[PDB]
């Protein structure tokens, strides 16, 4: 998926937020790894996205 | 004379009495009450005390 920087940290267990609660929960035991990067190049538009 | 009975009773009330008021003991929780940390804190902080 695609969220904004400062909603990173809500992408992991025991985590709280709009994406967390509303969009993508993980569970408490989760076992796995999240791996995200910027995709300004690609995601951005001068008119928005 | 009936010490010997009247002594045994006592400590097994005496241990009963210790073992109930172990209910109101912190053991390094915020509080000593499991409903209030329930209604205070979410579950992945409230597990942690």
């Amino acid at each position: 998926f695609v969220i904004r920087g400062d909603e990173v940290r809500q992408i992991a267990p025991g985590q709280t937020g709009n994406i967390a609660d509303y969009n993508y929960k993980l569970p408490d035991d989760f076992t796995g790894c999240v791996i995200a990067w910027n995709s300004n190049n690609l995601d951005s538009k001068v008119g928005g996205n | 004379a009936l010490g010997k009975l009247q002594d045994v009773v006592n400590q097994n009330a005496q241990a009963l009495n210790t073992l109930v008021k172990q209910l109101s003991s912190n053991f390094g929780a915020i509080s000593s009450v499991l409903n209030d940390i329930l209604s205070r804190l979410d579950p992945p902080e409230a597990e942690v005390q």
